[PDB]
RNA sequence: GGAAUACUGCCAGCUGGGACUGAGGACUGCGACGUAAGUCAAGGAUGCUGGCAUAAUGGUUAUAUGCCGCCCGUCUUGAAA
RNA sequence: AAAUAUGUAAGAAGUCCUUGUUACUUAAUUGAACGUGGACAUUUGAAUGAAGAGCUUUUAGUGGGCCAUUUUUGGUAAGCAGAACUGGCGAUGCGGGAUGAACCGAACGUAGAGUUAAGGUGCCGGAAUACACGCUCAUCAGACACCACAAAAGGUGUUAGUUCAUCUAGACAGCCGACCGGCCGAAUGAACUAGCCCUGAAAAUGGAUGGCGCUCAAGCGUGUUACCUAUACUCUACCGUCAGGGUUGAUAUGAUGCCCUGACGAGUAGGCAGG
RNA sequence: GAGAACAGAAAUCUCCAGUAGAACAAAAGGGUAAAAGCCCCCUUGAUUUUGAUUUUCAGUGUGAAUACAAACCAUGAAAGU
RNA sequence: GCAGUCAAGCGUUCAUAGCGACAUUGCUUUUUGAUUCUUCGAUGUCGGCUCUUCCUAUCAUACCGAAGCAGAAUUCGGUAA
RNA sequence: GGUUGCGGCCAUAUCUACCAGAAAGCACCGUUUCCCGUCCGAUCAACUGUAGUUAAGCUGGUAAGAGCCUGACCGAGUAGUGUAGUGGGUGACCAUACGCGAAACUCAGGUGCUGCAAUCU
């Protein structure tokens, strides 16, 4: 969260995370528009958690 | 009768299985193709400069 | 019939710049080339003999080779999946001296007069570059500045 | 204030391994996302910062 | 573009050694997040100055609540659109009680008489309407009259069982 | 379903045990094995591998060969190791003492070994003798000199031998073989 | 002017209902609760009660029902054709 | 004069200091290469990744291809002919598009549970005859990408909007004595725009929004939530494949073993392996 | 463009202007202005030897081409070519 | 092949009763081409005769609207296969 | 600073007009025996520096001058373009999303910089 100066092995050692879809939909009806438009499929800044935490 | 004529399509796709190698590259280098009395010449600054360490070393 | 001799569709590529023409200056004659000397190759029209197949034109290469009014470079091209090793004789109108690798030098002994600095006082060398950063924290002054406020524009034809 | 803005960000992949163009194919693979809804954090810089937005 | 939000977002060019303190620029943006009115913000600074989101940076956004929120208002509405055959401008009124319910409404309407969706509207103005009878367009001022009343005919209640054991009515 | 960034269910090119079936090679390999995993002695890694090498790979170490590498500076008294068997090469003389450990000498290797005094070691012999493998100097035959690899990548302009029943003149060196008939390769 | 409330977000906050799973098989690990003796949910289910031999239960087979299932082989860019 | 695409560099094979060789080179101890001896590492000199890096021999099949988006040539055009890039089909099932080589989603060892994609949720049919604002009445209405067509041109149908003109210096309709006046008390006139619908709109067996049927929809535009279920995602058991690690110091009955760990599993022609 | 017996639209002579608007065998494109053009002077590098390199390419052949080496020549005051 | 739209012009007068140039939007698949997907281990190839049924872009007949319809005749059109 | 021999970049250096130019240098200019070249001492050659001169070449300045060089949230984030959707439209086309982004235009400013050598109120 940090960073800081050994992230790149900090975040290398870490095996990329296998996330199940998201409990309870994406929000969206179709995925593959952009965030802003359709939602998913982009940069959603903060609301990255709502998400990620459901498929967690 | 008639057929098709020429395409590139999947030989991209072919180039990158195995493919693209690199120029595989050393030290010391090949000197085909540099100067002929450049190259002889430079036989005997080498030849020469065996001696010098047939010398030194004793 | 197909036609596919070697300047074909070289028409604009070979050709001199506007209001630039005839003889070329003492500049290209007066260029020093030792080997390992890493050049980019573009052709000149002016000059007929010894110049690159127009493959080349554009690419960059390390020089293996010194003579009278020529130097051979050594240039890789890929050819089905690999790079294999072509070297072109080109004489000096059609090389210029590479200014790709000229900053490395530049980069280099800075390095090393920055690695005195850390020897002389001990500071953390910083060495290796690093990309454009997130940037930061700022504030922004009202003072003199006060945000105006904008709408859009209605629809009219200006014609 | 005009925050500082941010140096990490985490990527989930939402999109399948099927029909995906070299490009953006080859940058999934090195930002380690070869899987459907898999996840991994980037450090933001305009080296990565490409890597993103070309794989929107 | 979902349910709907007033932004001031405030942005401004670069500062650049040749200028610092560059001139802030503020909009109202009406948007279902910060994430599409930061983005909306941009589209039409794009279509204002010479300035990219790459070339800027945001300095504020803010959410903007309505002041009496309560209050019954009537708005005056400016709206530029794209049609099918080409663009144009509007003037429309909507009786709400707020800004945002203003524009939700605002947004059907132009989806469902003209087809318009979201992308192909800008909203130019959209101020109150300050005293009535500078009241324009009628189908708002049915409802300004004093003593306003009238009924609700034909009741149809939802049910429930599938099955009813007598004739309904609509009475109210 | 993965995008694969590499080939699955790809085995290693090398080999495990060799291909012989020789019962006594298996069990110095069976030795081997346990001595490269429990030492830190890196030369019985090197053994171990070795040990499965085909006949084409383990080409025999001729005695001049070792002679020579014991006129290494410093080499001078170490015990060699072939790990592939040793030939006698009659266009020596004076050929020196030492020891050598290897899976087989010829007659010539063996009795002209001991002619000067030393001892052919079987590969057990020097795993006791020296389980660390030190002050061993390894050995290993030229797997380049072979016949079939002169052959190996025939091409135009390579200079490299073509497969050939008979050979003489009327025997493929006509048009691609010299300027004046046809071309030259 | 002093709150309240919404909204978004965090808690290594406390609790109720349902579902599937119990791989492993002496001890070795990391721990936590302990003044201690010791106890535990801490490197994978145990305790308790009952039910079954004219048999519970499981296999096969026939029939029925819900959904599904075009003729193989071949040539072919493309075959149920 | 772009965008996209494109050659090169980002080090220890580096940057330098010195001065030995030669038949080359210079006015020349000038050079040129190639050496001798010596100065400097710690971010060793961008990011990111690496399921390991390099190398060799041999040999199958193939050498009719086709499709989508995009750039593109010939042709009025074609389910036509011909190129470019990538992705696909072929060689491939699975969920969606009723139906389907190529579309959308997703690629496949055997299973359980959870969640989803594309697509849907009146009934056929799993899932709200859900919430919300409008529009639409069609004597073939309409109903969702590819996709299974309709155009110019019209409409005093209805809906919103624009412009110009008139109007509280009281108009426009109406009743009252062309024009004027009294009462009234806020609009009026014309030209337009584009929504849905209507005309435009003619073919041969009887018939197809997939089907019934639906009219404040079960239609069209838009918003907000719940819900349904793929061979995909997450968790776990099992089979196999590949990889890494431990182990006859033993005490039987297998060291090709026994044991621990991680990842992976589509397939025609074809190759190889174990049976 | 402005100027001279016959001499006229067209003969030969002059001056000024002239970035190539001409010429360079030919197709077309590129290139060239104290030249690559016009004109004159001298010559036979359109020669000997034998390798390397580029295009095409399988990195075979062939055609054409580029930079050298070793000779022996041409040209010029020369550097050069 | 069939039919629209604009309406310069025709029709004594008079665009549109009936017509209609320049243009322009279309439909149709009883024309001919274009193509080469299907069929070359075979789908009987012209016309007629016979018989059925479907289409409507209506020749007649039923009921109508329009006319440069006095009558008579004719012409344009609607519902009509 | 002027000036010249050899220059580098090769218009901010070119074109057109009109003025100004001390010192030195450059020229213009006098000469036709000799080497030398032409139809023609015009160009080329040689002699002289003596007979003459800034009129020109040349160097500067001036021009709401031509051209050229430069700048800018000037126009323009326009044209175009990379990526995206089961976006809109019968289509032709078009919008939006994440990015890259001109040329014309316009306003504004500028009109050779400089190397080695020599020389001069
Ligand atoms: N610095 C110790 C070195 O030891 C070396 O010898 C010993 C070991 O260091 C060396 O071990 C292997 C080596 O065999 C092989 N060729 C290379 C390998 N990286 C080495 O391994 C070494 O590095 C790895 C990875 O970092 C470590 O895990 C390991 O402990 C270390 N010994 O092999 C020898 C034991 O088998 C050399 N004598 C020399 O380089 C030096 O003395
Ligand atoms: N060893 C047995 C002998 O081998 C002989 O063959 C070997 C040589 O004698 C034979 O060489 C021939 C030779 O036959 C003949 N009489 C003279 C000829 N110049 C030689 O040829 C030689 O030069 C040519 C190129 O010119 C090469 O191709 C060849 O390899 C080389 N050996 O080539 C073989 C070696 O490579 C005979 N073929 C055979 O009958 C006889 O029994
Ligand atoms: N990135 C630095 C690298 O250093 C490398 O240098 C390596 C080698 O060149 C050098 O090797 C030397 C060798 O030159 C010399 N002729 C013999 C000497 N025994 C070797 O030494 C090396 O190997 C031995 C044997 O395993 C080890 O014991 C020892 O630790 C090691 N320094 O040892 C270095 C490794 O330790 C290379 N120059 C190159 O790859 C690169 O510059
Ligand atoms: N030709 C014979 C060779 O000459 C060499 O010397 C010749 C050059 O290599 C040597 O030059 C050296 C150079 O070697 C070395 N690597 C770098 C050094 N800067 C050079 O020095 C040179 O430049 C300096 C000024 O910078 C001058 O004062 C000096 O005279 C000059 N030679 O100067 C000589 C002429 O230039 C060495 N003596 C040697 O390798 C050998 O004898
Ligand atoms: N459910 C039927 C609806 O009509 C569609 O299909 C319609 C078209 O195929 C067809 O339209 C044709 C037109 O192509 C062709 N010129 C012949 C016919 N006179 C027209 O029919 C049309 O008549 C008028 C407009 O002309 C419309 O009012 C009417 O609804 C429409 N049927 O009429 C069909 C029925 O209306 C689709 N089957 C379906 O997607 C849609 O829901
Ligand atoms: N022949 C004696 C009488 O004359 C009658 O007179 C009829 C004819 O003179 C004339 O009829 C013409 C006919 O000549 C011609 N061949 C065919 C045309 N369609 C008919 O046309 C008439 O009749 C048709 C059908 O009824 C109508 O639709 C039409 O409006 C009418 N003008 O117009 C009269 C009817 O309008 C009839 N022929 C007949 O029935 C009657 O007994
Ligand atoms: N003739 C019919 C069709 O015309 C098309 O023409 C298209 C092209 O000429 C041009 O399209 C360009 C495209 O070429 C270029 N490579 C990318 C660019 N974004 C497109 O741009 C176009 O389409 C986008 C689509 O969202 C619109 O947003 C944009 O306004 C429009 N100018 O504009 C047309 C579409 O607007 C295509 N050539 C092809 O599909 C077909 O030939
Ligand atoms: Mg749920
Ligand atoms: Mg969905
Ligand atoms: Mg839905
Ligand atoms: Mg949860
Ligand atoms: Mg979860
Ligand atoms: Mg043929
Ligand atoms: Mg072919
Ligand atoms: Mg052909
Ligand atoms: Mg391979
Ligand atoms: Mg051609
Ligand atoms: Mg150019
Ligand atoms: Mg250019
Ligand atoms: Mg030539
Ligand atoms: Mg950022
Ligand atoms: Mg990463
Ligand atoms: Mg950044
Ligand atoms: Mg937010
Ligand atoms: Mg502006
Ligand atoms: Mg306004
Ligand atoms: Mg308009
Ligand atoms: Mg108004
Ligand atoms: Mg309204
Ligand atoms: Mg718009
Ligand atoms: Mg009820
Ligand atoms: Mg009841
Ligand atoms: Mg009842
Ligand atoms: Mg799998
Ligand atoms: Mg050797
Ligand atoms: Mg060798
Ligand atoms: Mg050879
Ligand atoms: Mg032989
Ligand atoms: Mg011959
Ligand atoms: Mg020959
Ligand atoms: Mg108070
Ligand atoms: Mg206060
Ligand atoms: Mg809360
Ligand atoms: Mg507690
Ligand atoms: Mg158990
Ligand atoms: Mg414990
Ligand atoms: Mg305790
Ligand atoms: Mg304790
Ligand atoms: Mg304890
Ligand atoms: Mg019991
Ligand atoms: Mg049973
Ligand atoms: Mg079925
Ligand atoms: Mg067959
Ligand atoms: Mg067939
Ligand atoms: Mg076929
Ligand atoms: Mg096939
Ligand atoms: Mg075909
Ligand atoms: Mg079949
Ligand atoms: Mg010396
Ligand atoms: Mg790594
Ligand atoms: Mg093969
Ligand atoms: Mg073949
Ligand atoms: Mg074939
Ligand atoms: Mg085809
Ligand atoms: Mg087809
Ligand atoms: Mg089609
Ligand atoms: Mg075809
Ligand atoms: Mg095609
Ligand atoms: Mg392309
Ligand atoms: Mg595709
Ligand atoms: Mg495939
Ligand atoms: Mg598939
Ligand atoms: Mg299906
Ligand atoms: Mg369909
Ligand atoms: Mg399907
Ligand atoms: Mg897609
Ligand atoms: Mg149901
Ligand atoms: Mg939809
Ligand atoms: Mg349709
Ligand atoms: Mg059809
Ligand atoms: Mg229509
Ligand atoms: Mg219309
Ligand atoms: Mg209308
Ligand atoms: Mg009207
Ligand atoms: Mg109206
Ligand atoms: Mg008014
Ligand atoms: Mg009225
Ligand atoms: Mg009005
Ligand atoms: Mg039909
Ligand atoms: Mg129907
Ligand atoms: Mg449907
Ligand atoms: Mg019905
Ligand atoms: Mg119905
Ligand atoms: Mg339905
Ligand atoms: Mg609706
Ligand atoms: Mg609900
Ligand atoms: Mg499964
Ligand atoms: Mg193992
Ligand atoms: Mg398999
Ligand atoms: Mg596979
Ligand atoms: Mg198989
Ligand atoms: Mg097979
Ligand atoms: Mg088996
Ligand atoms: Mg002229
Ligand atoms: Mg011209
Ligand atoms: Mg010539
Ligand atoms: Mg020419
Ligand atoms: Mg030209
Ligand atoms: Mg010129
Ligand atoms: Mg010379
Ligand atoms: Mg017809
Ligand atoms: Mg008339
Ligand atoms: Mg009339
Ligand atoms: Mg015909
Ligand atoms: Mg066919
Ligand atoms: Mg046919
Ligand atoms: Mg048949
Ligand atoms: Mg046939
Ligand atoms: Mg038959
Ligand atoms: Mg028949
Ligand atoms: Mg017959
Ligand atoms: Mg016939
Ligand atoms: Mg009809
Ligand atoms: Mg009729
Ligand atoms: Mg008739
Ligand atoms: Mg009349
Ligand atoms: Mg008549
Ligand atoms: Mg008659
Ligand atoms: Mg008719
Ligand atoms: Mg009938
Ligand atoms: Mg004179
Ligand atoms: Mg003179
Ligand atoms: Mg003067
Ligand atoms: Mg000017
Ligand atoms: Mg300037
Ligand atoms: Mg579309
Ligand atoms: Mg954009
Ligand atoms: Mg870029
Ligand atoms: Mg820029
Ligand atoms: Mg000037």
């Amino acid at each position: 969260i940090t960073v800081g100066p050994h992230f790149k092995q900090a975040n290398n050692f870490l095996w990329p995370f296998k996330l199940s879809n998201p409990s309870g939909g994406w929000g969206v009806p179709r995925k593959f528009k952009h965030f802003i438009q359709g939602g998913s499929f982009g940069n959603r800044e903060e609301f990255i958690n709502k998400l990620v935490k459901s498929m967690n | 009768a008639k057929s098709k004529n020429h395409t590139a399509h999947n030989q991209t796709r072919k180039a990158h299985r195995n493919g693209i190698k690199k120029p595989k590259t050393y030290k010391y280098p090949s000197l085909k193709g540099v100067d002929p009395k450049f190259r002889r010449n430079h036989k005997h600054a080498l030849h020469g400069t065996a001696k010098a360490l047939a010398a030194a070393k004793k | 019939g197909k036609s596919h001799g070697y300047r074909s569709r070289t028409r604009y590529m070979f050709q001199r710049d506007f209001r630039k023409h005839g003889a070329v200056h003492l500049s290209t004659y007066l260029k020093v080339y030792k080997v390992g000397d890493i050049v980019d190759i573009k052709a000149n029209g002016s000059i007929q003999k010894g110049m690159p197949h127009k493959f080349y034109q554009g690419k960059t290469g390390v020089v293996y080779n010194v003579t009278k009014s020529s130097v051979g470079v050594i240039i890789n091209k890929m050819v089905g999946n690999r790079y294999l090793e072509k070297r072109l004789n080109l004489r000096v109108e059609h090389i210029k001296h590479s200014k790709c690798r000229q900053e490395f030098l530049e980069r280099v002994k800075a390095n090393a007069a920055k690695r005195a600095e850390a020897k002389a006082q001990g500071v953390a060398v910083q060495l290796k570059r690093q990309p454009a950063q997130p940037r930061e924290s700022r504030i922004v002054s009202t003072e003199g500045n006060v945000p105006q406020t904008l709408a859009p524009v209605p629809y009219e034809t200006f014609i | 204030y005009v925050e500082a803005q941010h140096k990490l960000v985490f990527v989930v992949r939402i999109k399948g391994i099927n029909k995906i163009p070299p490009k953006p194919r080859k940058v999934l693979q090195l930002l380690r996302l070869t899987r459907i809804n898999s996840g991994t954090f980037v450090k933001v810089t305009k080296a990565t910062l490409e890597l993103l937005k070309l794989i929107e | 573009m979902a349910h709907f939000k007033e932004y001031q977002v405030i942005g401004r060019r670069l500062p650049t050694e040749s200028v610092p303190e560059p001139k802030l620029f503020r909009m109202r943006i009406f948007a279902s997040n910060e994430v599409i009115a930061k983005s909306r913000y941009w589209y039409f600074l794009q279509k204002l100055h010479k300035v990219k989101k790459a070339s800027g940076e945001i300095v504020s956004i803010n959410q903007i609540n309505e002041a009496h929120p309560t209050k019954v208002k009537n708005f005056g509405v400016w709206v530029r659109y794209d049609s099918r055959s080409g663009t144009h401008n509007m003037y429309k009124e909507i009786r709400d009680v707020s800004r945002v319910a203003a524009v939700e409404t605002l947004y059907q309407d132009m989806a469902a008489r003209h087809r318009a969706r979201f992308r192909s509207i800008h909203i130019l103005k959209v101020a109150e309407i300050e005293k009535t009878a500078d009241v324009k367009r009628q189908y708002v001022k049915q409802f300004l009259t004093k003593d306003l009343k009238f009924p609700l005919p034909h009741r149809v209640q939802k049910s429930t069982k599938t099955f009813s054991y007598k004739r309904p009515s609509t009475f109210y | 379903g993965i995008d694969h960034t590499s080939k699955q269910h790809k085995r290693s090119g090398h080999r495990t045990a060799p291909k012989s079936d020789n019962v006594y090679l298996k069990l110095l390999v069976k030795l081997y094995t346990f001595l490269a995993r429990r030492t830190d002695a890196p030369f019985n890694k090197v053994v171990l591998k070795a040990l499965f090498l085909s006949k084409i790979n383990r080409p025999p170490v001729s005695v001049s060969r070792i002679a020579r590498a014991l006129k290494q500076e410093g080499a001078a008294n170490k015990t060699v190791v072939v790990v592939g068997t040793v030939t006698d090469d009659a266009r020596i003389f004076e050929f020196p003492k030492t020891t050598v450990a290897a899976l087989r000498f010829t007659a010539g290797a063996r009795a002209k070994i001991v002619k000067a005094g030393g001892e052919c070691i079987t590969l057990d012999q020097l795993a006791v003798r020296a389980p660390k493998g030190q002050n061993t100097l390894i050995l290993r035959g030229p797997r380049n000199s072979r016949e079939a690899v002169r052959h190996f990548g025939m091409g135009p302009h390579k200079g490299k031998a073509p497969r050939i029943l008979s050979t003489g003149r009327k025997f493929e060196r006509a048009r691609g073989r010299r300027r004046s008939k046809g071309f030259k390769v």
